[PDB]
């Protein structure tokens, strides 16, 4: 007998909420692996996406 | 010999403390919280937190 201070058990979640941005086109890969003629190691280049 | 001829009377103040504040601290919401993924984990620590 006595008091007693007890942990969580009752409550557990189940439901998955995700919200993501409305960005919907398809990103260019393309370009970039299927190109022509990558600069030589020396002269890299940067690109921005 | 020196001996008093009056007397005065005086009230005397002090304090001293008897008791501070209980507290009470649970491990499964202090170091991880409600994530399920490192409860298992400490629970491979021991008792520790008992
Ligand atoms: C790019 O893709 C075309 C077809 O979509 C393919 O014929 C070509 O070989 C590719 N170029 C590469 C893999 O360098
Ligand atoms: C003793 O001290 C009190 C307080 O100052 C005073 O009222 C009283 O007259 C004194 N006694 C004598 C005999 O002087």
């Amino acid at each position: 007998k006595g008091i007693y201070q007890t942990s969580n058990f009752r409550v557990s979640p189940s439901t998955e909420v995700v919200r993501f941005p409305n960005i919907t086109n398809l990103c260019p890969f393309g370009q970039v692996f299927n190109a022509s003629n990558f600069p030589s190691v020396y002269a890299w280049e940067r690109l921005r996406i | 010999i020196a001996i008093p001829t009056n007397f005065s009377i005086s009230v005397t103040t002090e304090v001293l403390p008897v008791s501070m504040t209980k507290t009470s601290v649970d491990c499964n919401m202090y170091i991880c919280g409600d994530s399920t993924e490192c409860s298992n984990l400490l629970l491979q620590y021991g008792s520790f937190c008992t």
